[PDB]
């Protein structure tokens, strides 16, 4: 499962958390996806990601998933945050189903045309929340915990896992046509550290879907 | 929103001598067992 | 037939014949350094070459012998050396080269007054069977644009090298003429290949020339008997 | 198995021929490859093809086979030649293992450099034999029948099949590195027809390998 010399050092003591006590379902695999490391700063406000459209560029099978229409898999999402024993900080990880991105309509006139392609495409790196209190969507940040989530504390843990099945708007679902979900990471208490210490906190997220489907049609 | 179907020439058309050099083609269509409609529509065109 | 021993593939390949011809004159320009070398070129002789392309995959061993004689055919009191050079080992470059005393290269001390001695080499090919045609690039390296030093001598096809030298600090007193014979003990082939019949142009490359001849033209017309 | 509306009319009365009475082997699938139709003319001399390098562009799984290193499959090759009941002609189909392409060294000086890339690449369409008596390799055309082959006669049949397993120069074989085989089609008796009739004879060849392997290495 190595691409030449890709044998990373991984943790063996993950904290197993189940989602609703329900494992995923059948039709209605060992490749571990790797994303670029995220830097957490004192003034940082949190990030967000959109799947599966942005996911089709980081994964080895994700790159091929650009051409795959349907999905049939179970999601084991691993979020990893390594830090020293004398660092301070707190992070929240959660999944918001049907997470509609809130566009911002400023200016003197409160009216805008169809959403611009610049806002729709933040890239494969991810984007920053303009006003993270409302998740840039007018949705209060106080209420995220009703949805599945996990508490990450530097003094307590260094990793977490989330397992979620496929929930879609229709019994017959399209992954390349309908946006499924997204991940939200936001700091609650700003990170603090002593003067001269390491000011960058690494963040890595790992997921391992099973497989997708090609589909196809002709006239 | 809709699918497309087309006809293409895989090979050239060869005919023996003493036979007509062209022909005409016809096709048939129907509906399968699991085909059904759901809600009525008030549609009329003529007259 | 019942007595089919003389008709088997072994018998079809059971013959010792001319393979190599190397001369070591007392004085001249062919070898002004007192020694020579010979590469095993079975394809050099169209007689033995034409046999092998009847099949594509084949395995064979060999045995080799040496004969020393004067131009008149007299026998003189001197010794000559023979050693097999594996592809990894380096060939000698001078008469006083350090390669002569290398231990890992097998060599034998032989007196030519003794009636000729013969030696054999077993299967040295790293592959399972020999391939007279390699449908690809002559070099096995990762570069396909330069003139690599490994060109011509690839580890997948070459089967060794021989060198000859008269050992002794005192100068040799006699002219030498050397003749080489070879024969095979075990021969085994797998897949037949259509026989190569038309005229050859190169010594080891099957490329051919634009002047076309037919193998036969004796019969004039169908009606003619 | 249709790409939109690819449902061709195929023959059901193929003439089954076995190769050495031996079926292919395991490690040591339903996609039917389609090639462009070939035109057979009165002055035509025959064609040739090289696999698997040229095969990696016509097939649906062949296009992906460009990136697949190893092979593990059995070959069922179907050659189809449709013609009228009052046409005249004869065709030969055969497979030549380890078929080395014979370069032509003309000119006043009989010496050439490394084979040019123009000669090495005839395209995905195929090339024509300069002097088909020697197969452009100095190899007599009289002796092809010792290798597996099939006789195609217009008065007798319209289709033929060939089945050949994997034979390679090494026990460990590479398909993208070592040229395996090729197909030879050459007319023996030139085609004749009455004046005004159809002068073009269609030729189609169909093969259905099972699968290939990705491989891969790292430093």
């Amino acid at each position: 499962l190595t691409i030449g010399n890709s044998t990373i050092t991984t943790q063996e003591a993950a904290n197993i958390i189940v989602g609703y006590g329900e494992w995923p379902s059948y039709c209605s695999v060992n490749r571990f996806y790797t994303l670029d490391t995220k830097l957490w700063e004192k003034s940082s406000k949190g990030w967000y990601w959109k799947f599966p459209d942005v996911l089709t560029e980081t994964g080895v099978f994700g790159q091929n998933a650009q051409f795959h229409y349907l999905y049939r898999s179970g999601f084991c999402i691993h979020v990893q945050c390594n830090a020293s024993k004398f660092h301070q900080g707190a992070l929240l990880v959660a999944v918001l189903p049907e997470y509609v991105i809130g566009t911002v309509a400023g200016g003197t006139g409160t009216e805008d045309s169809h959403p611009p392609y610049k806002q729709t495409q933040p890239g494969a790196d991810g984007f920053e929340l303009q006003h993270p209190y409302v998740l840039d969507a007018g949705i209060p940040i106080s209420q995220l915990t009703v949805c599945p989530h996990q508490w990450i504390n530097l003094r307590t843990n260094n990793c977490a896992t989330i397992i979620v099945p496929y929930i879609n708007a229709l019994p017959f679902d399209s992954a390349l046509n309908h946006c499924n979900f997204g991940l939200l990471v936001v700091p609650i208490s700003p990170l603090d550290y002593d003067q001269g210490a390491t000011p960058v906190i690494p963040i890595t997220i790992t997921l391992a879907p099973m497989c997708s489907e090609f589909a196809g049609l002709r006239q | 929103t809709t699918g497309l179907v087309s006809i293409w020439y895989q090979t050239n058309y060869v005919v023996p001598i003493g036979a007509p050099n062209t022909a005409y083609i016809i096709a048939l269509a129907a509906a399968q067992k699991n085909f059904t409609m759901q809600l009525c529509k008030d549609a009329s065109d003529i007259l | 037939s019942h007595s089919t021993a003389e008709t088997t593939l072994d018998s079809f390949f059971s013959r010792a014949g001319l393979v190599g011809e190397i001369d070591l004159p007392l004085e001249g320009t062919t070898n002004p350094n007192g020694y020579a070398n010979w590469d095993i070129d079975i394809t050099g002789y169209a007689q033995m070459r034409r046999k092998v392309e009847l099949f594509t995959y084949m395995r064979f061993d060999a045995e080799f012998t040496f004969v020393a004689c004067t131009p008149t055919g007299q026998v003189v009191p001197q010794l000559l050396q023979y050693m097999f050079v594996p592809p990894g080992a380096p060939e000698p470059d001078s008469r006083e080269s350090l390669a002569w005393q290398t231990a890992t290269n097998p060599s034998v001390f032989v007196k030519l007054s003794d009636p000729p001695a013969q030696v054999s080499v077993p299967f040295m090919s790293p592959a399972s069977a020999y391939q007279w045609f390699y449908d690809g690039y002559p070099t096995f390296g990762e570069h396909k644009q330069e003139k690599d030093l490994e060109y011509g001598a690839c580890p997948n096809n070459m089967m060794g090298t021989f060198s000859v030298r008269t050992v002794g600090t005192s100068k040799s007193k006699y002219p030498l003429v050397i003749r080489i014979y070879m024969r095979m003990k075990h021969v085994r082939a797998w897949i037949p290949r259509p026989m190569r019949n038309q005229n050859y142009l190169f010594k080891a490359n099957p490329n051919y020339a634009g002047n076309f001849i037919k193998p036969t033209g004796a019969s004039r017309t169908a009606i003619t008997t």
